[PDB]
Parts: C-alpha cells; structure tokens; sequence
C-alpha cells in the first residue's frame, strides 16, 4: 500500500486548503460566526502544510533520480 | 483559465472593495454640500451578482438637517476603516495565495 | 511515556527520508537482483543489450512485489499505533525493525554471524537471539553477495 | 507577574474614584436636614488599606460616619425639635472637603501617568518574542 | 547541553581505516567485479564501517597535506600487497 | 428603517417651515 | 492531527480573548443605559473546558446608581488593556511558533 | 468575531451623537415661546436600548 | 464579595426613596 | 560563548520589574494609612547587588523599609489618633517616586534591545556557513 | 552514536518546557513575569536553529562522504 | 563552551573531511586508469 497513502496525503493535503478557501469565502461575504484570526491561523497552517508535503516530493523525487540514475 | 477563475474571485473582491472606497472618499469629500445623498453599495449582492455595470444605493439618514445633507460622518468614518481594513485583509489573502501558488514551481 | 514535539519529529522525519535510498534499498532488499542481471547481461555476450532503465525498473518491481508481505507487515505494525498517535517513536522505531531483522536474519549466514561475533567480541551463546545491528547488516551483505555470484 | 502592575493601579483608581464620590455626597449634603425616617444626616469617610498578598493594592474596606458632634440649632418650629428646641444639622468641613478633592484629583492622574508608562513598556517588551 | 564531541578528533580515528578496506575492495576486482554495481562498490566501505568506524587500537594524530600524503602511500600498499596475492 | 442601513430610493426634502399655513 | 494539537491551545487562547475583548467592548458602550448588567466571562474556566456558545456571567457591582446601571469606567479601561496585550503576547506567540515549524523545513 | 467591534463602537458613536444633538436644541430652545403650529416648545430626549439580535452595542430607540 | 470580581447572578435592582414607605 | 548574556540580561530585567512593581506600590499607597493589623504603611526600597558566579547581572537581595521620618497629621477625631491626637502617615516622596518609575522604565527597554542586538549576533552566527 | 539523538531529545525537552511555561502564564495563574517566558522562548528558538544547522551540516558530510569512486 | 567555538570546530572537521576524500578520490582514480592501462 503505496499509491493508497501517497493518495490519501494528497486528498488531505488538497481537503485542508479547499476548508481554508472556503472559509476564507465565507468570511469576506460578510457572513458571521467567522474569525479573522481564526482564518489566517487556518490559511498559515494549510501553507505549512504544503510546504511540508513539497518538501517530501523533492526528497522523494531526488532519492528516485539518485537511485535509477546508477549503472548496473 | 482555472488559475484564472481561482484568483479571480478575490480579484473581484478587491476590486469592489476600491469602488466602495472610493464611493466613501466621494462622500467624504462632499460631506458640506447641500442638497446632496449619501451613496453606498451593497457589497455582498454586488459580489454576488458579479461572480454570477454597478449600481448604488441611497443610505438612510439618521438626523434631519435644513440644508437637505443627509451624509452623516460617524457611520461612514466607521465605513470606511472597516473598508479599509477588509481591503487589507483581501490584499494579504490574495498575496499568500499567489505566493503559495509560485514556491511550488521551485 | 513521554516524547519530542512535532518539529523534530519533521526534522528527524525527513533526515530518515533523506538516508531512504541507500539504507534501505542498497543493503536490505535486492542487491542481489540487480548483480544477477549483470551477470546474465555479460553472459549474454552483449554489454547493455537492455537498457540499464529497464533493468532497475524491473529489478524494483520485483523487490516490491517480493517484499510486499514484509513491508505490509511493517506498515501495519508501524502507522497503526502512530498514525491515531497511541505510541512513541523511542519503541516505534523498535517496533517497526524488529520485523525486518526477522527476516534478514534467514537470509544472513552462521558462519558470518560467528566471524563478526568474534571480530566485534560479542556474546555467541547457544541460543541466537538479537543479533546487534553491528553485526547482523555486514553478514546479510556478504550472504547476498555469495548466493548472488553463486 | 509584571501584570499586578495593572491591577494595583485599577484598584488604585477605584479607591480614588470612590473617596472622591463620598466628598461630592457630603458637599452636596452640606446643607440637609431630616432625611429619610427623619434620622438626621451625617457625613461619612473612607478608610484605606492595603492588600497584603509585601506590596499590594489599596482598598476601601467600609465607609464610616463621622464621630464629630453634629450642629445644634434653636428651631423650635421644625417637628424635628426635640424638649430643647434643637436641630440636627449635619457636621460637615467645606475646606476638608475641597482638600480632599484635591488630593483625589493629583492622585488620578498620578496613577494614569504611570499606567500610561507601563503600558508603553509592556508594549516594547514584545518586540523580541519574534 | 549546547556542547560538542571533538568532531575533528573523531574525524581521523572514526573513518581513518576505510581508506585501507576500500583499497582492498579496489585492488580485488575478480572478488568484486564490474557486474557488481558501482553504486554498491561505494556502498561496501561504508558497510564495514559499522564494526570498524567505532572505537578500535589504532589511532593517531591527524593528518593534513604533510602527514596525509606520508601515511595514504605507506597505508595503500598494504591494500595494494593484500589484493593482487589473492 | 434602522438609521445608518441602505435602502432603494432616496430621502425626502427636509423643510423647516417658520409658520404653518 | 499532531499539527493541529501543536497549535489547538494557542488558537483558543486567542479566540477566547477576542470573544473577552468584544464584551468588554460592548458593555463600555453600554455605559449609559439604565437597567443595563455589566457582563464578562471567565478567562480560566472557559479556556480549560474548551480545551478539554459562551458562558457569560454578571460582574459585581462596584458603587450603586440611581438608574441602575453598574460599569465602572476605570475597571472596564484596565480590563480592556489587559485583554488587548495579553491577545498581542499570544498573537506573537504563534507566529513564533509557525516561524519555527516553518523554518525546520530547511 | 472581531469584526463586530466596528458595529458596536459605531453605533456608540452615533447615539452619543444623538444625545449631544437633542442636548443642544433643548439648550438653543430654552426660551422658545412657541413653536410653528402654536403649542409651546417641550423639552425632548432620547431613548437608548440594547442592540442585542446576548449583548452589543447601544441603539436609541426613540425621541 | 469583593468588588470588581466575577457573580453569578445579579446585584438587586436600586432605588432612592424620597420618603420611607 | 555570548550566551550568558541572555542570563545577565534576564536578571537585570526581573530587577528593574521588581523595582518598578516596588515604586508603584509605594505611588498607590502613598495617601493609605492603618495597614492589616493597625500597622501603618511604611515606604519600601529594593537593594540591588550583584550575582558574582568576576562579573555579571544584577539580583535583589531582598525590600528594606525607608527610614525616612514618618509623617503625623494631627486629627483627634479619629479612631487611629494617637495620645496626641496623631495619625501616621507613611513616609512616600512622589517626586522620587516618579523618577524611580521613568529611569526603571528607560533601564528596561535598553536591557530589551540588548537582548535584541546579541539575539541578532547569534543568528547571523549560526548562519555564518 | 547515540549522542546526536540524546541532543535532539535534550532540546526537544527545553523547547516543550518553554511551550509548557508559556500556555501555564496564558492559563492566567500567578507564576511567571512576562520576562522568564520570552526568554525561554528565545533560547528554544536559538537552540533549535542550532540543532537545524547541525543537521544539515551533517547530512551535507555524509553526501558528500557517499558521492565517492572507488 | 562557546557557540564560535563550536561552529569552527564544525568547520575545521568539514574541510578536513573535504581535503581527505578528495586525495582519496584522486589516488583511486590514478590507480583504476593504470589498472585499465595495459
């Protein structure tokens, strides 16, 4: 189970900023109940979070190229 | 296009919070001239039927006054700082979505 | 008990990731897969009649699909108590090891282990059991070299 | 706490706030007479103390009426003359008062002057959290 | 505690007999050949490292132009001597 | 309405009559 | 999850001294209705349940009035400074924070 | 549910204002012997309530 | 208790009789 | 190692807090009289010494009572009078007071943007490589 | 070489005991001035930077100690 | 212990670090072209 998780990542991953986007609609729609701090900490944590998951691409894919780019 | 619709949203955000600066400086400015009506917009519906050529509303008056000035100043100084602030808030958000958007490419 | 904070989790994290290729590819699954394609590649009296591409990838898909027992059980037995976070990565890591030593343990030899006991000067016994890191990963390397030759 | 700071000087500005309140009741009481149930009127101050948590905050445990005779007057046509003939005028000193305004005044603004200090520190203090 | 272990100390006493292992592996290509992966041929140094880059009887000061080109050329014909009787 | 909210068309003149007639 | 629980207590400490910073703001512009009950939470109490709407109660009277109102300006004035810098400490805070989980990423 | 302190204060702003408005007729209007119609002048003042849709700002109900 | 801190419930409602009933 | 300047820095800091805790206690309390216990009030002074572990920052050793005399107010129409008729008033100089206030203010934010400056330092150290 | 990991686990310690001090002066309970809090903080920070550049200098080392030919 | 000591001992261990693997590299490089030599 590989693909499954790498999946299931990129759904969370892509869940979390379309919550923080929606949120963000939301609140400038003049909606109430809707935090400002509230978003931006949301907005900072889902940018974290994307960062993080690039972070795992370049390594994964810089692993994969060191590793096939070898002769057998 | 998705990109172009993605940002667009708060594009048009931003773009109707300056008109409804500006119609709040307008009538800011022209605070002392009688025989004149307080403009305002309805930012929401405005937004709404956009996403979906502006139309403005009269405010109501609060205090009768003999010169026919209906444009209070409490209630639009409030207005405006409050524009300004979601202005702010729509500038930073569209920022940090753009920003986000170009660090991928990296 | 208790445990580190969520920065150096990310930190130690990604160094472990950073080390994945070699650690785990190069000196624990297949290694003898890709010599026993070099081998018949020379035998074969052409140099590189298959691509050199082609050969990792099959050699890769092989390693997975033999391993893949293995590597669920390890998946298993490591994110099912961290990923609802019920335990921590000071006996995780234990954990999730134990098993690979398992099985590297049939594919290293006596013989080996015996020779680096007496180079390390550890405790022989009668009865294997734990065989130090140290020790064990040098005999799984010279095993699968041998078999592959052979 | 670096934080009582505040809070000795709100109670310090409540104390302030309630003995100047007991000296405008008294100024303007000055002159009264028979008030409710016919009981005569008398003036009142406040004592300070301070909470001892060492350094505390200043507190008003209780006001307490004066113990200064009150004024005899020969009015024998007010119901409220007793076989003498007298009445019950309260006891109250126009210049201690104004004195005591005074003091509750400097002591107002002495207190805001020095809220106004600390809250300008407390707000620098955060500028190497970053 | 914000400290260090001797880094540089470490540096010639904990790597400094990989240099006379992976001589050896150089100087016996018919025990490990080219159908072996170079990418593994780097990695058998550091296999061996494991049970001799820990602590071991054979140390010494550490070597910078002067000493290290004495000792590389004293230390590789042992590698050199060993491999090609085989 | 509420004092300070919008609505559709425009106040009425204001006049401030010295005697009514 | 682990990233959520890492700022969950922060998030909630600033949320609470919004919500403490807008009824402070509301019974400070209520200061001159009669009838009108001083109101406030406690900070503590909500802070640990939620971390385990809003409960508001009544503040206790400092000197009577006549119409019935019981605010005291100053006390409302410290509360409200207090409030505003301790929001400020748990703004830096976070930030601080999210710098560090950021910067450990390089 | 920072967003409402704007509502509130300005809202505070505007009845103070009121206040401040109805005080200076009453004060120009002292001595006002009649008015247009011809009843006399009567002093006038507002009325505040709760702007609660529970607490917020202050709204004048009425003069 | 001590004022200024936090009630449950509220203080009774005030009044000023000019003349005691 | 330029780290102790953070402890240094740290307890000059709690220092100069405690003594404007310390002056404006004395401010509030300067019109107070009978403390619990009958006891009346009495102006408090800091001492500052240094915590030698050479040279280093500076501690409180401990609050020592002014010996200033103490002031009388003569009102016989007081519960707290004396024999004379005397009620003591504790012994607060606003002026110093003040300038306690101002210089413990001015000492603590140099202090803070000391801290400030070697926080700098030791990043751009970190990141000499 | 257990060292590196009973660094980390040291300064994993000091930054969590900031983070504790911090949330128990936010909880609103007497125990802490305001300084001691922010000073934790800094030092945690500093630490942790510190412990960031050691890791790269080391995973750097131990690249460069892998891209050898033999 | 200081900091600018520490970072420097870094550094000194890096490029002795640096200055041994390239002698290395090179010399084995010299030795496999005589080997392939003839």
């Amino acid at each position: 189970s590989f693909a499954g998780q790498l999946h299931a990542a990129l759904d969370r991953i892509s869940d979390r900023q379309a919550a923080a986007r929606v949120q963000a609609e939301k609140f400038t729609l003049g909606e109430p109940g809707i935090a400002l701090n509230d978003v931006m900490a949301d907005m900072q944590k889902a940018s974290v979070s994307m960062q993080m998951g690039i972070q795992v691409r370049n390594k994964l894919v810089a692993a994969y190229q060191e590793v096939m780019s070898m002769q057998v | 296009d998705r990109l172009d619709a993605a940002l667009r949203f708060q594009q048009e955000a931003l773009n109707l919070r300056a008109q409804r600066q500006e119609i709040l400086a307008a009538n800011i400015a022209n605070a002392d001239t009688p025989g004149y009506q307080a403009r305002d917009i309805d930012f929401a519906s405005e937004l709404k039927k956009v996403m979906v050529a502006v139309d403005l509303l009269y405010r109501v008056p609060d205090q009768p006054s003999l010169d026919g000035n209906t444009v209070d100043m409490d209630r639009e100084r409030t207005q405006f700082a409050d524009n300004s602030l979601k202005y702010q808030m729509g500038l930073t958000v569209l920022g940090s979505q753009l920003k986000g958007m170009m660090n991928v490419l990296q | 008990g208790q445990s580190w904070s969520l920065s150096v989790q990310t930190l130690v994290f990604i160094t472990s990731l950073t080390f994945l290729p070699a650690i785990l590819l190069m000196m624990t699954s297949f290694t003898r897969i890709i010599i026993v394609f070099g081998l018949l590649r020379n035998a074969l009296g052409t140099p590189s009649a298959p691509p050199n591409q082609v050969l990792l990838g099959l050699a890769l898909f092989l390693t997975f699909f033999i391993m893949s027992p293995v590597i669920d059980k390890i998946y298993v037995d490591a994110y099912q108590p961290f990923s609802e976070q019920k335990i921590s990565m000071q006996e995780a890591l234990d954990k999730g090891a134990q098993p690979l030593r398992a099985f590297m343990l049939r594919q290293t030899r006596e013989a080996d282990l015996a020779l680096f006991a007496r180079l390390a000067n550890s405790g022989p016994l009668q009865g294997p059991e734990a065989v130090p890191m140290r020790i064990l990963l040098p005999a799984y390397v010279t095993s699968e070299l041998k078999t592959a030759f052979q | 706490a670096l934080l009582n700071i505040f809070d000795i000087a709100g109670s310090a500005l409540a104390a302030q706030s309630k003995r100047l309140n007991v000296a405008a009741s008294n100024l303007a009481n000055a002159d009264s007479v028979t008030g409710p149930d016919g009981q005569p009127y008398r003036a009142k101050q406040v004592v300070f103390q301070v909470d001892a948590a060492a350094t505390g905050g200043v507190k008003v445990a209780s006001v307490i009426e004066s113990q200064a005779p009150e004024k005899l007057v020969y009015e024998p046509g007010n119901p409220l003359a007793d076989a003498n003939g007298y009445v019950k005028m309260p006891n109250v000193d126009v210049v201690g008062e104004m004195v005591n305004t005074m003091s509750a005044s400097r002591s107002y603004q002495a207190n805001i002057e020095v809220l106004n200090t600390v809250k300008s520190m407390m707000l620098k203090t955060l500028t190497l959290g970053q | 505690q914000v400290t260090s272990e001797q880094w540089l100390y470490w540096l010639h006493l904990y790597f400094w007999p990989l240099l006379r292992v992976l001589a050896l592996i150089s100087t016996a290509p018919i025990l490990s050949e080219r159908a072996i992966p170079k990418r593994v041929k780097l990695g058998l140094g550091i296999m061996i490292t494991l049970v001799i880059a820990p602590s071991l009887p054979a140390n010494d000061t550490p070597l910078f132009s002067i000493a290290a080109l004495w000792l590389a050329m004293q230390q590789i014909l042992i590698g050199i001597a060993l491999g090609f009787t085989m | 309405g509420v004092p300070g909210a919008l609505s559709n068309q425009p106040a009425p003149p204001n006049e401030a009559p010295i005697a009514t007639p």
